[PDB]
RNA sequence: GGCUAAUCCCCCAUGUGGACCCGCCCCUUGGGGUGUGUCCAAAGGGCUUUGCCCGCUUCCGGAUGGGCCCGCGUCCCAUCAGCUAGUUGGUGGGGUAAUGGCCCACCAAGGCGACGACGGGUAGCCGGUCUGAGAGGAUGGCCGGCCACAGGGGCACUGAGACACGGGCCCCACUCCUACGGGAGGCAGCAGUUAGGAAUCUUCCGCAAUGGGCGCAAGCCUGACGGAGCGACGCCGCUUGGAGGAAGAAGCCCUUCGGGGUGUAAACUCCUGAACCCGGGACGAAACCCCCGACGAGGGGACUGACGGUACCGGGGUAAUAGCGCCGGCCAACUCCGUGCCAGCAGCCGCGGUAAUACGGAGGGCGCGAGCGUUACCCGGAUUCACUGGGCGUAAAGGGCGUGUAGGCGGCCUGGGGCGUCCCAUGUGAAAGACCACGGCUCAACCGUGGGGGAGCGUGGGAUACGCUCAGGCUAGACG
């Protein structure tokens, strides 16, 4: 079921997430089908967040199910602002 | 891209099968000299159409035997038989280096 | 017979100028005469002629040294110093274009042969394609 | 050779045997002496020098010399063994590490310290 | 000790056996409709064959073949059945064939 | 830690004077006054001519002992500016010039390169407002070097910069001495610097 | 043996549609359409029950994941030269999701091999890594991708998916239970024990984050994971003080007895203030849920830490660990004493058989520094397997000679083709690493963001000198 979700890349306590489109199947942090975004916890840089909405709103064309911090982060930068 | 290649076939024992035989050249990885390779392939003959001394297209194909995945697209000549005289020799010198 | 015919030209060249001749028949071929024309284009030779001999033609190549000289060996400097076949029958020799070789740092050459015609090295790179590596030549 | 010749034979590449089979690459083995002795050193040397046959934990028997002044080592003792060969002598391809296991640290030594296994002396 | 997904051994034994069941039933029903093929008597082959081609899709409808493969028990079936309808078949019901 | 004892001594083994002592390095006390010779027993021998190893050598080490840098920091620091874009011996020297400690230095907080280090580790240093204590910390083109407003008032700051009145700051540098801010302005070339060293002497012992 | 519920199983019905046989059309390997005949569906549950949410059925497409197939690449031995019976093809058939000797019967007699078949030896492969000026050599630990195995061998069942590590059957070895009948096991999962070894950690914390399973949800599960602990195993930062201070204390060292050395080193002077004590004290965390709006969008809107009272900020504050190798040459650093072919040193050359800068201490010196040395292994050096880049008269190396097979190599002129070769376009060359730039932890190590590069291979287009090649000349080679 292809996911977007959260996939972890910064160093200990220095997390830093590749936001990915990838299989519910693989590992957390092994090969994703595409790299959408970026996400910063700490928020040490005023690009904490990024996400191409028109590649997110592909995936969720054909169905791509995320987490719900992925969400979170996609309405952040609003994929879903529909107005 | 159905790959296809291009060969003289040596042989026609076979029901409906062609041993057909494919040269490859190339730059060879260190040597640089380029190196003349080859081999066999076997290849599908439905109608038993191709005949031995010919030259052939062979096409990438849906299996047909162990050892048959590929069947035969066209006649680009016919009458090569020095180029099987080749290929027998060469099997043929195998009957000295022994013992 | 003959082998490499191009070595054997550059070859012929190559003892001529040792033993300091004035000029050589190195017989003849379009492909030769083209290896030549760059030659002497680019100062190598004096020029070169189409010769026949005893009815069958050559090319006089025609040479050229540096100035006599001072103490023991007054023998002149040479214009082609070096000269080498890098293409061979048996080892043939090819350069993309992003492989054309710096010879001597620029000051001499490399005789390629292209689809576009014998060029130098820097023609070719100016010209944008590459070939079979010829010669050098410096 | 020619190149038709490089293709058709190619360039061999050079293998190389290991000085030292304390086999299993290791870089040290344990085992337990046999002989403790004295040997007669080759042609342009003359002396006394201490060495022990051992028994390996690698099914494998070795003279191994006893580098330092002051050896303790018996028939029993076990002790760790080196490589580094002694070059005037018969055999002896390793040498005995002092201060492991059985084998001491050469006592009353004050200068090559990690060589030759002794601790450091107190001052006041 | 006691995992319990020792139920899941459990239920895959029930399914086994309906399974194996159902596939028996197919198997028989068609040889049936087959040696009455051989017979050539067209009707009753015909009835019969029809009973297997169902009991066949109904097999598909849940885990026993699903996919192609009542399909391919189906197509075999009926080729087989039309074909060995000739000593003068004449198909009678012609219920499973298309004219 | 680098070398943390007798350094006049270096200032003797390697020839030539490099203070690492501050004033007295100075006054005629530096004992490169009458006992300009190495240290040992037979430092007032003989000089046998030395390898071309040992010369690259004894360059590398002047370079090297000036900064008081580990010879860790140092190489790995170099094979930095060898890396670096443009020439190796310039790069380099700028890179070291570069130091936290050593602007601390060459800005005149400070006499020794030393002490800086000192000033530097004990927080009395800030760059651009914020504290720094890492002696190693790159200062680049740009940044302001200024002492801690906390120590300001203390002896030792306010002793060197008194003295640091009216005396002139290498040109990459600005300093105000009222305000104790300075400023590096540029990375320092061979010639901005007057080092007693032929760098291309210390990248030759590299070579090898 | 008996009772019984269901989204468990079965049978009719409906046929959107779908399966299948035969026809027709298009397409062209079993792709798509169509007609007739036959066969094929379903399940209910929760709410505010008049309407919605959660599901169920047949189909069509999507997405993601995979099966299978082909070119090419992928170690050593030729003191492995022949190998081959389902073996090689075929017809029919079984099997599968699916091609296929994958399997079975019947038919033919093939298939492979010096371009290294068969045999034997070793071995998970790659991204990459280390080394190298490069070409190359070596390697494949951690991270990512693929494979393979789950005590050894075989086997299937269930399922979308397995021939299934913590599922099942059988055989074998072993451990344990045993009323001797027979049963139970399977850490190459996290820890831990035990052996073996030179050697490799805690039976810790947490579900807060991220991710995954089931769930309408609340929520349970998760030794994935996030953290902590251990070990200088590696990398990076940091401390063992800073400044002043003798023409230079004492001890110890040589001494030509004048002196020289240790050395601004110490003592002492003065300043900072690692440890540590005190207070404050994080980010990581805003979703899921809450309400308004329609359970959307939007909008507000509150709960939620293992790490941890840790990182960090403020305050106060003590001069406060140094080691290791080396000093004959290669190689940076020399003297005295002691020993006298001994004791010993030793990478190679080679030291020691009474003046030893080579052994052993000492003073001093060089090199590094929380390290420093040693052994092992890899590349380097080694142009010493020579593609870059070697040789064979006497140094190792021309086969005793020839005929001539495969093979390698091929004069001059013109034309066709465009296979090699070259150029452009585009696809691909995951990510991580590597290179560039900027940035984030006070710096770096570490991380992020962006940029760029890249052999190779697919496709399309183009060039034709050389190399192939086909056709036609030639006569300088060759033969007559
Ligand atoms: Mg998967
Ligand atoms: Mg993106
Ligand atoms: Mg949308
Ligand atoms: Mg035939
Ligand atoms: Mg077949
Ligand atoms: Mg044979
Ligand atoms: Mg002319
Ligand atoms: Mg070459
Ligand atoms: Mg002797
Ligand atoms: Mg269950
Ligand atoms: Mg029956
Ligand atoms: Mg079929
Ligand atoms: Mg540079
Ligand atoms: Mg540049
Ligand atoms: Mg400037
Ligand atoms: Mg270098
Ligand atoms: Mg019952
Ligand atoms: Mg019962
Ligand atoms: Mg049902
Ligand atoms: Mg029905
Ligand atoms: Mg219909
Ligand atoms: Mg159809
Ligand atoms: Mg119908
Ligand atoms: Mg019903
Ligand atoms: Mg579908
Ligand atoms: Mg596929
Ligand atoms: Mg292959
Ligand atoms: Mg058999
Ligand atoms: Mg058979
Ligand atoms: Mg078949
Ligand atoms: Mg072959
Ligand atoms: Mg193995
Ligand atoms: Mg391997
Ligand atoms: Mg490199
Ligand atoms: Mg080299
Ligand atoms: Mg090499
Ligand atoms: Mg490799
Ligand atoms: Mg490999
Ligand atoms: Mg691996
Ligand atoms: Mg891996
Ligand atoms: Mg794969
Ligand atoms: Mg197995
Ligand atoms: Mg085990
Ligand atoms: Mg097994
Ligand atoms: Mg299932
Ligand atoms: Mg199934
Ligand atoms: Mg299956
Ligand atoms: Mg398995
Ligand atoms: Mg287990
Ligand atoms: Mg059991
Ligand atoms: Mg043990
Ligand atoms: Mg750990
Ligand atoms: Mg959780
Ligand atoms: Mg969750
Ligand atoms: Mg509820
Ligand atoms: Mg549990
Ligand atoms: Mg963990
Ligand atoms: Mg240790
Ligand atoms: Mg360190
Ligand atoms: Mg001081
Ligand atoms: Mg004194
Ligand atoms: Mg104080
Ligand atoms: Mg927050
Ligand atoms: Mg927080
Ligand atoms: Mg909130
Ligand atoms: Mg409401
Ligand atoms: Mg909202
Ligand atoms: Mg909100
Ligand atoms: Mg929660
Ligand atoms: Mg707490
Ligand atoms: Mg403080
Ligand atoms: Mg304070
Ligand atoms: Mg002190
Ligand atoms: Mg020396
Ligand atoms: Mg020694
Ligand atoms: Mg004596
Ligand atoms: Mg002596
Ligand atoms: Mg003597
Ligand atoms: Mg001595
Ligand atoms: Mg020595
Ligand atoms: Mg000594
Ligand atoms: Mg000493
Ligand atoms: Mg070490
Ligand atoms: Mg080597
Ligand atoms: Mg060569
Ligand atoms: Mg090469
Ligand atoms: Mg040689
Ligand atoms: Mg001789
Ligand atoms: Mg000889
Ligand atoms: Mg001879
Ligand atoms: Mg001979
Ligand atoms: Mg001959
Ligand atoms: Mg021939
Ligand atoms: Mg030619
Ligand atoms: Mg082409
Ligand atoms: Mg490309
Ligand atoms: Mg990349
Ligand atoms: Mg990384
Ligand atoms: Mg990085
Ligand atoms: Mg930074
Ligand atoms: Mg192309
Ligand atoms: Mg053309
Ligand atoms: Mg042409
Ligand atoms: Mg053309
Ligand atoms: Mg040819
Ligand atoms: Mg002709
Ligand atoms: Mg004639
Ligand atoms: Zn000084």
């Amino acid at each position: 079921m292809v996911k977007i979700r959260l996939a972890r890349f910064g160093s200990k306590h220095n997390p830093h997430y590749r936001i990915v489109v990838t299989d519910a199947r693989r590992k957390r942090d092994g090969k994703y089908i595409e790299k959408i975004g970026y996400y910063d916890p700490r928020k040490t840089t005023p690009d904490w967040l990024k996400v191409d909405v028109e590649r997110a709103r592909y995936w969720l064309s054909v169905g791509a199910q995320p987490t719900d911090t992925a969400r979170r982060l996609l309405r952040q930068a609003g994929v879903f602002r529909q107005e | 891209p159905k790959k296809v290649l291009t060969g003289v076939v040596v042989s026609d024992k076979m029901q409906k099968t062609v041993t057909v035989l494919v040269e490859r050249q190339f730059p060879h990885p260190l040597y640089g000299k380029v190196i003349k390779r080859s081999k066999k392939y076997l290849a599908h003959d439905p109608e038993e159409k191709y005949k031995l001394g010919d030259v052939v297209e062979i096409i990438e194909s849906r299996p047909i035997s162990k050892r048959k995945r590929f069947r035969v697209l066209r006649l680009v000549e016919s009458g090569r038989m020095d180029l099987v005289e080749k290929y027998l020799i060469r099997r043929q010198n195998y009957e000295s280096l022994s013992k | 017979m003959l082998t490499d015919p191009i070595a054997d030209m550059l070859t012929r060249i190559r003892n001529a100028t040792r033993v300091y001749k004035e000029s050589t028949d190195v017989p003849a071929s379009r492909f030769k005469e083209e290896i030549l024309r760059i030659l002497a284009r680019e100062g190598f030779i004096k020029g070169y002629e189409r010769v026949d001999v005893d009815g069958k033609p050559y090319l006089r190549v025609y040479l050229k040294y540096g100035p006599r000289r001072q103490g023991p060996d007054p023998r002149p400097e040479q214009v082609i110093h070096h000269i080498r076949r890098i293409s061979k029958p048996g080892r043939r020799v090819y350069v993309g274009v992003k492989e054309i070789p710096r010879v001597r740092r620029g000051l001499g050459i490399a005789i390629l042969s292209t689809s576009k015609g014998v060029l130098t090295d820097r023609e070719a790179r100016k010209l944008g394609v590459g070939g079979e590596l010829i010669c050098e030549v410096w | 050779p020619t190149i038709n010749q490089l293709v058709r034979k190619g360039r061999e590449k050079v293998r190389k045997k290991s000085k030292v089979p304390a086999l299993k690459g290791a870089p040290f083995r344990r085992g337990v002496c046999t002989v403790v002795r004295t040997v007669t050193p080759k042609k342009p040397n003359s002396a006394l020098r201490k060495v022990a046959k051992v028994r390996l934990t690698s099914g494998y028997e070795v003279t191994a010399y006893i580098p330092g002044e002051g050896h303790n080592l018996q028939e029993h003792s076990v002790v760790l063994i080196r490589g580094g060969r002694v070059k005037d002598l018969w055999g002896v391809r390793y040498h005995i590490v002092r201060g492991v296991y059985d084998a001491a640290g050469v006592k009353d030594r004050k200068k090559s310290r990690s060589k030759y296994g002794t601790k450091k002396p107190k001052e006041a | 000790r006691n995992l319990s997904a020792l139920k899941r051994h459990r239920q895959s034994l029930k399914r086994r056996l309906r399974n194996k069941a159902k596939k028996s039933a197919i198997k028989t029903l068609s040889k049936k409709a087959i040696q009455l093929a051989q017979e050539g008597k067209a009707e009753e082959a015909l009835k019969i064959m029809r009973k297997a081609e169902s009991l066949i899709d109904k097999a598909a409808k849940g885990s026993t073949l699903h996919k192609n493969a009542a399909a391919r028990r189906k197509s075999r079936l009926m080729r087989k059945v039309r074909q060995l309808l000739e000593a003068a078949g004449a198909p009678l019901i012609g219920g499973g064939l298309s004219a | 830690g680098r070398y943390i004892g007798p350094v006049c001594r270096l200032c003797r083994r390697e020839g030539v004077k490099l203070y690492l002592k501050g004033e007295r390095c100075y006054s005629p006390k530096c004992a490169m006054e009458r006992r300009p010779y190495p240290p040992g027993q037979h430092g007032q021998k003989r000089a046998r001519r030395p390898s071309d190893y040992a010369v690259r050598l004894r360059e590398k080490q002047k370079l090297r002992r000036i900064y008081g840098i580990s010879e860790r920091q140092f190489r790995n620091l170099f094979e930095e500016a060898s890396k670096k874009k443009g020439v190796t011996g310039s790069v380099f020297l700028g890179l070291l010039e570069s130091r936290l400690d050593n602007v601390v230095y060459r800005l005149g907080f400070a006499v020794s390169r030393r002490q800086a280090r000192q000033l530097v580790r004990h927080g009395h240093i800030t760059v651009n407002g914020r504290r720094v204590d890492l002696p190693s910390y790159r200062v680049r083109p740009g940044d302001e070097i200024a002492v801690a407003e906390k120590s300001r008032n203390l002896e030792l700051i306010r002793q060197n910069l008194e003295a640091m009145k009216g005396r002139k700051v290498g040109p990459w540098l600005s300093l105000d001495v009222e305000g104790m801010k300075g400023k590096f302005l540029r990375l320092p070339d061979r010639e901005d610097l007057a080092l007693p060293v032929n760098e291309q002497l210390v990248i030759e012992f590299y070579s090898r």
